């Protein structure tokens, strides 16, 4: 998994690769590692895929209820405090390693959070097995006062480093841009640098190739009238 | 792995399956679990493929040297004991072997020795070795007679492997048959279990639990 | 504790044609989640029209290939430059492997060439020297992904002739070198999609009576 | 982690490195290990980031609620709340905390709370993996009632050595000055402190 | 079987159009203690080869002595010891690779990862890796330890395949290596600021640079970072 | 406990269960009946850990007998087997699971059909023409696969069962002291007193 | 010992043109011992189909559980549950046993009755959703299935072509797995007809 | 191997040894003779680890047969038992010890007396009126303690041995497939072919 | 054990504590950890007493036999003999040795041989459990070409701190001075060094 967050002038950009693995086998070639906590608070998730989804939806649900109760747009620090206290309670057994980003009435924010409950602040962050490849790119090209276009470039380049050099990461780059005073734009499959080449042969079988013992109609419909 | 060998009026029948698995996945369906030691002697493979294959080929070299020196065919007793004494030197090191050394000589008649990697050497009339042995034994014990014909004995060995191939997950692929006579062994072909099962089901009326 | 073994990944594939043989293998070399090299040759020409690959732990794989190559050289010295036949090579490799029965070469070995009648030959070895002549054999990481496909598309397993409904099998017609190479390429393209240790490049060594020829193809680098 | 708190004439100064490691990988090179529990009571965190963050957050909550009811808490009270959490949950925590604060009545005070949950009031305190290398230096060079500039130099020189030798420590030296005048943050970069 | 004690971290290297570059920091770590600050881990053999060594330093010093002895031995009864029968990078590597694999096979390894960088008689670039297991591989970029994870991704952006080698100048290659050394200093907890760098070029020969430093470091952004979440 | 077999024929279910009770070194009993009647036309044989086997079997028996009184009605074999499965499936994630494998042989009076259900301690249920637990199947299934027919009489089923027991007595290392055989049919449950 | 490979078995699901296909082998075993050749692993709740591989007691339990839940759903909603909604239910249900999970590999397949859109999904044992366009694989021969599916599959296959592809994917995968086989079933699912075919295969 | 018994009567030694050879799951043979004739009037039964038992027994046989040829003389049972004990006592401190327990039944032609020696794998020798190895003694010794007399005939010894075998067949969990019985007396060694 | 060797203008000085412990029991409080391998080549022993004594004895034998054949050995030669033993028997030894010697040609030289068997030539070296606490102090206070009196003070102050903090160190501070003038033994008692 290769996930990054990069701060820029008017907001924060977040990005991830799209490979999910069971040992050495690619279970999903287009996994979604970017999660929406609220409309303008998104996070990137590494570790146990079920946990990153579950923990973002739980906190995202409670955030929504809190937003309705307080008549205020949600804050990143709220999502952050709720995530860390939850993960700390479970002593790391909930394997969720998140990069939490967003915009709110206070400004634009970028945090990382470890499965044990520790949080970190930064202008650029990476996480997962491709984090070292990504962080190398971030450490070589990051600067203060990046523009939106530069940050999307830097973020996706850092993910690419992971795609190519880390066996845990692969396929496509997903991006989400959260700019102040603007709708968060979720760029699903922003880059697609791993389309499989046309096969040498078609493996479409002639009809009646498979041997068949029995056939029957399945009754999916309900009990009928008359 | 299901290997059997039994003694009867017409010599020895040897029948084996063909399957090799790594963990849950089937590495090979085309494994030769009969080692042709020489033209008169057969060995079965169970436990370690390498250990059986290597040391029973080596055995064939020792048998050849014996008959060059003594100007006489080696006895099944002597051949089996060369192998058993060898593996017994390696006891503890971790060889894995369960084999039937099978031969037909004038002095002895048809003879089977179960040889085994913890040093066991047993003469006997019927032997089954492998994960599917218990299934093969059932069919053998209920149908075996000394006065079987060569045709019926061949079928019995084939059918006993089929019984194991069906039930035992780690046995199958195909059945290899051998008939050992005093003038040497005779190969009686490779029989795909998939095709054999349906053939046997229909012709025999067995396996009514299975839909075909 | 010191672990003398390691896993360098990779996948190899030997297919025996009617009058040719191919031994293919990806060119990626890895440890854990890192790539060591995108092009590290794994299949070798060993002389006497024999090709070999020892896939798994690359240090043992290189040692074994090196020793076998040396065995070809000394066979020529000891036996009046006699050509080492593929079956003889196979038996020799068994003894090399079984020589280390109690501290094994951690490799799955395949060799390919032509038998003494000019027909295609592949031999497959386990780590301790058990071996068999085979028509078709994938070795290494993505072997479980490739073999079921080859059962279906080379040997036509589970394929019956339309209209008969399971009564007549699809006949086992002989494949050309061009047809085999398509199945090799598609095996590795598919394996690359679904196995993280397979990729970068595919090097195929084709053996005929005319000698050993090489072909190289790109694979996805992610 | 290299952390210390030193009391001087005008109050107290907390000092820390900025390195967070996972094995030999530096996960964060700009960590803030100096954390605010009250306006003029701060702490230095060593051990588990997750544990020390969680503890500090609870302490900040307790002192906020204390303040609403009973007015400003003493530095001793803050150290007691830290101690209570650390001692009562000693089996599940890995936290070494130095509590530092400025009262007007008491002036600069430093309390160290090592792994066990014991409390030790000291003129100065050092902690974290990098502290081992500077026990000798700090003991030889510490004086009571130093000036602000002397204490900044003392901390800067000490942590410079701790960083030099300890692979677990590095990055910037952060400091927080606590006096009657208020709260001042200081930072010192590698190019400055490495040449000392 | 042993455990490494005094250790050296990443060795990084790459090929460029006319030769190879190799670099390694000057630190001998003792666990988390940064014990020895003046350790040379690039060891030149003749004027055409540099062997870069990471891992156990006592074993490095042994390998250093083996190479010194190899040069002596090559000179014996060899009128062309400084010419046609001088030691090649490929000879030095193959020797080390034999030793490394022999030692792992006796269950008593030299606890190292080694990169042999050099230029052959015919001007060809030599760059190959060998470690405590006797595993060997070659690639346009090679790195040990943390370098494998952080340097390779950066160096591979310059030379991504074989066809990129003739397009890469020595200035571009050296720049990439020096930047990679900075990245490793930021992020490897067992690294030092001081390092050595060696260039082996087919025209200009062996240039060995000692006492280099990581410079142009970005730390200023650290001042703005406050707390771990909600603090101001 | 050791060997438990089951065979569903045309019009009945036959359960064969070993008589030996061994506690480590000695055989403490050679006449143990490893079965309980759950209802007039439903029999359950069992084998597994000591204590748990009987405790489970009697607990099930009590519950089915309670149902029979409350509703004045005999549950179908299918219904009983589902109840038993759920209890075992509940049991496997308990603090201390029941280590009990069962065969449920019943005659469904509504459908006029014999039914044999095999359920292991995990709660793994299967309906079968013939079944076993433990090692018993390894010896016997090759014989049952060969000879079994769905239209067999009760006497033919008993002969096939004798062949299975003989093969067990030949090739099993343990002396299981023979088997008690019971037949479940439309007239209820009865024990074959000579086997 | 490993709960997900005691009983064995496989499920595969594929999408085609205005259709989905889901298939499974029929084996239930006790490790090496074959026990049943009629253990179906596909179920349905109205028009939504669920395949379940893994530990057989959990397969049975989860089927009984989703029947329970979809029955109540229908009574309250006054309509049959859809594949997209069911997928979320399966995910929720599995995750609520996060630290004592059902040892299963569920696979959802079906066509949305309103939109007509073909849908398939896979899950890990704790409920992570893999919603693939092309195909989903599950069970003890999942590696073998990945290899078959990755080469054999092409998009927008007609129902009767898709049948051949999924059948050959299952059959040849199962023959390279000791713990799968002993028969097979293939469901071909269209918007308002579902055909179920039993396949003839080797019985070892 | 499992059960080996020995009983010295008035004028002979009787050795009873089980016929079963079990390899884990299956009984591979039910007619195994766990004995070797060392000399015309000395018999040795054995039980212990697979392979080692026969290897040891034949090694001893060969050595005693070599002595018999060299000296043209049969060693006394006592002498043979001492030779065997020393081999086992040597073996216990070896790299890989022989895991073999033996009974040596012999008729001393000089003294005109039967002799029974019990020797375990450690090289622990005892001369006894009756003996066993493994669990066999636990079941049988209470019967032998009661009924044994030093003046018993060979037929009385065989009857007492039948009672011992019956008690074993009742209370032992393992099926040892009966026993081969051999008698060692002044006329040599002979096998009782019906038991 | 706290031990150090420091080179200065006139030669080299070896310094050591005198404590030998079995657990927390002080088995010997007047141990001599400074040992003679040649007239003007000495060493400092850390780690196993049995191992370092056995090693030193063998080295003394090797240099005695060297001297009979080839005349006085260099300090480098002595360090190489130590290294050979320590490196080749690394699996069976626990020995950290500082080798210090005075030639007329080379002057004062210090070689440290840590656990692995590596050799490191240094201006000064510190070792043993107590050395950890004085890395900071020694690095800040060492200068090259000190006088005899400065170097004695440097060693005395350093080991005083090492002793103060390390429970494994204590007793007297022994020193051995190696110059052209000859070999001088020095001892410093607790009442002297504790008040520094
Ligand atoms: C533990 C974690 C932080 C990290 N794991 C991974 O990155 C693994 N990746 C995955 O499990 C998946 O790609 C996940 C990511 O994350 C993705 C499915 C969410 C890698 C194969 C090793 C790690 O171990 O550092
Ligand atoms: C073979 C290799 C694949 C090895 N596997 C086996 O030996 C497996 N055995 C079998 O497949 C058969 O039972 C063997 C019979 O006998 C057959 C391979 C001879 C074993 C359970 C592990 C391995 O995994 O190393
Ligand atoms: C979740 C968290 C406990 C984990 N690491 C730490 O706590 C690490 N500690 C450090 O970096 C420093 O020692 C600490 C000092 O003190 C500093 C972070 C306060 C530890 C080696 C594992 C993480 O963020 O990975
Ligand atoms: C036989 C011997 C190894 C044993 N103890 C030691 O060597 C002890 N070590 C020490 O006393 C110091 O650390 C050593 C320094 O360096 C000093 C003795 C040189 C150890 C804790 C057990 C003994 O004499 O009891
Ligand atoms: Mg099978
Ligand atoms: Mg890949
Ligand atoms: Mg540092
Ligand atoms: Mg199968």
């Amino acid at each position: 998994t290769t996930i990054v967050g990069v701060k820029f002038n008017n907001g924060v950009v977040i990005a991830a690769d799209t490979r999910s693995t069971q040992g050495p086998i690619v279970a999903d070639k287009n996994c979604a590692k970017l999660h929406r906590i609220s409309p303008k608070i998104w996070c990137a998730g590494a570790g146990t895929a079920a946990d990153t989804e579950a923990v973002t939806q739980l906190i995202g649900s409670n955030i929504e209820l809190h937003s309705l109760y307080t008549s205020r747009e949600p804050r990143v620090v709220s999502a952050l405090q709720m995530l860390k206290q939850h993960l700390f309670k479970y002593q790391g057994h909930i394997g969720a390693y998140l990069i939490v980003a967003g915009v709110d009435p206070t400004g634009s924010h970028l945090f990382s959070i470890h499965a044990h409950g520790s949080t970190d602040v930064g202008y650029y962050l990476s996480l997962g097995s491709g984090s070292l490849a990504a962080m190398a790119v971030l450490e070589s090209h990051w600067k203060q006062d990046l523009t939106k276009e530069e940050a999307i470039k830097l973020a996706s380049d850092a993910i690419q480093a992971g795609i190519w050099n880390d066996l845990g990461s692969g396929s496509n780059v997903d991006v989400c841009v959260m700019e102040i005073g603007k709708d968060a734009e979720y760029l699903r499959n922003y880059l697609t640098p791993n389309v499989r080449e046309e096969k040498q042969k078609s493996y479409k079988f002639p009809r009646g190739t498979t041997a068949v013992l029995k056939e029957s109609i399945v009754n999916i419909c309900d009990i009928q009238e008359e | 792995t299901t290997t059997l060998a039994f003694r009867f009026q017409g010599g020895i029948i040897v029948a084996v399956d063909s399957r090799a698995t790594a963990g849950n996945w089937v590495a090979s369906q085309t494994v030769k679990k009969v080692i042709e030691i020489n033209p008169f002697l057969l060995g079965t493979m169970a436990g370690g493929a390498a250990d059986c294959q290597f040391w029973e080929t080596w055995l064939g070299s020792q048998c050849r040297l014996h008959e060059l020196r003594e100007k006489e065919r080696i006895s099944v007793a002597a051949a089996s004991k060369i192998l058993s004494n060898l593996v017994y030197q390696y006891k503890g090191a971790g060889l894995s072997m369960g084999t039937m050394i099978c031969g037909y000589t004038r002095k002895e008649g048809p003879t089977i020795y179960y040889v085994d990697s913890d040093g066991t050497r047993l003469k006997g009339d019927i032997f089954c070795v492998g994960s599917g042995q218990t299934f093969a034994y059932g069919v053998l014990d209920s149908n075996y007679k000394w006065d079987l014909s060569v045709e019926d004995a061949l079928y019995l060995g084939k059918r006993s492997i089929l019984a194991a191939a069906h039930r035992d997950a780690y046995s199958g692929g195909s059945v290899n048959l051998y008939h050992v006579t005093e003038d040497g062994w005779i190969y009686h072909g490779n029989h795909d279990v998939g095709e054999l099962f349906w053939k046997v089901k229909e012709e025999e009326g067995s396996f009514n639990n299975v839909i075909g | 504790q010191f672990n003398p073994y390691g896993d360098n990944g990779g996948t190899i594939l030997g297919i025996a044609g009617e009058d040719f043989a191919v031994l293919a293998g990806d060119t990626r070399n890895i440890t854990d989640y890192s790539i060591n090299s995108r092009y590290e040759p794994k299949v070798f020409d060993c002389g006497d029209n024999i090709v070999m690959s020892a896939n798994g732990f690359a240090a043992d794989g290189d040692a074994l290939v090196k020793r076998f190559k040396n065995s070809v050289k000394w066979y020529h010295f000891d036996h009046n430059d006699k050509k080492l036949s593929i079956n003889s090579a196979a038996r020799n490799i068994q003894h090399l492997l079984y020589g280390k029965r109690f501290f094994p070469y951690y490799v799955h070995t395949i060799i390919a060439g032509l038998d003494e009648d000019g027909k295609g030959a592949v031999y497959s070895f386990d780590p301790v020297g058990s071996y068999e002549r085979e028509q078709c054999r994938a070795g290494g990481a993505a072997a479980s992904l490739i073999m079921p496909f080859l059962d279906n598309q080379v040997n036509f397993k589970n394929q019956y002739e339309p209209g008969t409904n399971g009564k007549v099998k699809k006949p086992l017609k002989y494949l050309s070198v061009e047809e085999v190479i398509k199945l090799v390429r598609d095996s590795f393209t598919s394996a690359t999609e679904r196995h993280i240790q397979v990729g970068d490049g595919l090097e195929i060594l084709i053996v005929t009576k005319d000698g050993v020829r090489k072909e190289f193809y790109e694979l996805k680098r992610d | 982690t290299s952390i210390m708190a030193v009391t001087f004439k005008d109050g107290v100064i907390l000092g820390a490195d900025s390195r967070t490691t996972t094995g030999a990988y530096i996960a964060n090179r700009v960590t803030d290990k100096l954390t605010r529990v009250h306006d003029k009571i701060w702490c230095c965190r060593s051990g588990s980031a997750a544990d020390t963050q969680a503890i500090a957050d609870i302490v900040q909550y307790h002192l906020e609620l204390y303040t609403s009811q009973y007015g400003t808490p003493s530095t001793e009270t803050a150290a007691s709340v830290f101690k209570e959490l650390c001692y009562e949950n000693k089996d599940n925590l890995t936290a070494g905390i130095i509590v530092a604060g400025y009262d007007d009545k008491n002036k600069g005070e430093v309390y160290t709370i090592p792994l066990g949950g014991s409390v030790h009031k000291l003129p100065y305190a050092i902690a974290g993996s990098g502290s081992t290398f500077i026990y000798g230096y700090c003991d030889k060079n510490f004086r009571e009632n130093m000036s602000k500039e002397e204490t900044v130099d003392f901390i800067k020189h000490s942590l410079s050595q701790a960083i030099k030798w300890d692979g677990s420590s590095g990055g910037v030296i952060r400091m927080v000055v606590l006096t009657a005048a208020g709260v001042e943050r200081l930072i010192f970069y590698p190019d400055e402190y490495e040449q000392l | 079987t042993q455990q490494p004690i005094v250790t050296g971290t990443s060795v990084i290297s790459m090929k460029y159009d006319n030769g190879v570059i190799i670099a390694a920091d000057n630190l001998g770590s003792y666990g988390s203690l940064l014990r020895f600050n003046g350790v040379e881990r690039l060891i030149p053999v003749g004027d055409n080869t540099v062997v870069g060594i990471s891992g156990d330093i006592s074993d490095m010093q042994h390998i250093e002595r083996l190479l010194k002895d190899l040069v002596t031995e090559n000179a014996y009864d060899n009128p062309l010891a400084d010419a046609e029968e001088a030691l090649e990078p490929s000879y030095i590597f193959e020797y080390l690779a034999t030793v490394m694999y022999q030692r792992r096979s006796k269950m008593n390894p030299l606890w190292n990862a080694i990169i042999v960088a050099g230029v052959q008689s015919n001007g060809d670039q030599f760059l190959r890796y060998v470690n405590l297991l006797g595993v060997t591989y070659s690639s346009p970029t090679l790195a040990t330890g943390f370098g494998a994870h952080m340097a390779n991704p950066l160096l591979r952006k310059v030379v991504d395949r074989e066809s990129d080698i003739p397009k890469t100048t020595v200035q571009v290659a050296e720049e990439a290596i020096v930047n990679a050394m900075r990245v490793l200093y930021y992020r490897d907890a067992r690294s030092s600021r001081n390092f050595s760098l060696a260039i082996i070029d087919k025209n200009t020969g062996l240039t060995f640079k000692k006492n280099l430093q990581v410079e142009n470091m970005k730390w200023d952004f650290a001042k703005d970072i406050k707390g771990y979440g909600t603090q101001k | 406990m050791d060997i438990i077999l089951g065979i569903r024929v045309q019009d009945s279910v036959i359960l064969a269960s070993s008589k030996a009770v061994t506690r480590g070194i000695s055989v403490l009993k050679d006449s143990d009946d490893k079965t309980r009647q759950l209802s007039p036309h439903t029999l359950m044989s069992f084998a597994g850990e000591a204590g748990d086997t009987v405790q489970f079997a009697e607990y099930i028996q009590a519950n089915i007998q309670l149902y029979s009184i409350r509703e004045d009605y005999e549950l179908s074999p299918q219904a009983v087997s589902s109840f038993v499965r759920q209890e075992l499936a509940k049991s496997i994630r308990s603090r201390r699971p029941y280590q009990v494998n069962v065969l449920i042989g019943g005659y469904d009076k509504k459908k006029n059909k014999p039914e044999l259900y095999q359920i292991d301690y995990l709660g793994t249920k299967v309906e079968l023409p013939y079944g076993a637990h433990g090692y018993s199947g390894f010896y016997t299934f090759s014989l049952l696969d060969h000879h079994y027919r769905p239209d067999m009489t009760t006497e033919e089923g008993l002969d096939l069962l004798k062949l299975c027991v003989q093969e067990l007595e030949k090739r099993m290392p343990m002396d299981f002291k023979g088997v008690i055989v019971k037949i479940v049919d439309k007239d209820g449950i009865r024990q074959v007193d000579d086997f | 010992s490993d709960p997900s490979s005691i009983n064995g078995g496989i499920v595969v699901a594929m999408t085609g043109k205005d259709c989905v296909a889901i298939a499974c082998d029929l084996r239930l075993g006790s490790q090496s011992l074959g026990v049943s050749n009629k253990f179906e692993k596909i179920f349905h709740y109205g028009h939504v189909f669920l395949g379940i591989t893994g530990l057989a007691t959990d397969v049975t339990t989860l089927n009984e559980m989703f029947r329970y839940k979809t029955n109540l759903y229908k009574l309250k909603e006054e309509r049959a549950i859809e594949p997209e909604t069911f997928t979320q239910l399966v995910s929720s249900s599995l995750y609520e046993r996060r630290f004592g999970p059902y040892f299963v590999g569920p696979v959802v397949a079906g066509i949305n009755s309103k939109s007509g859109k073909p849908f398939i999904a896979g899950f890990d044992l704790i409920g992570c959703i893999d919603e693939a366009k092309d195909f989903i694989v599950s069970g003890t021969a999942s590696d073998q299935l990945f290899g078959m599916c990755e080469s054999l599959y092409e998009p927008n296959l007609e129902p009767e072509d898709l049948f051949e592809t999924i059948s050959q994917a299952l059959l040849n995968a199962a023959d390279r797995d000791a713990l799968s086989g002993w028969g097979a079933v293939v469901y071909i699912i269209k918007k308002d007809e579902v055909v179920k075919r039993y396949l003839k295969m080797r019985q070892d």
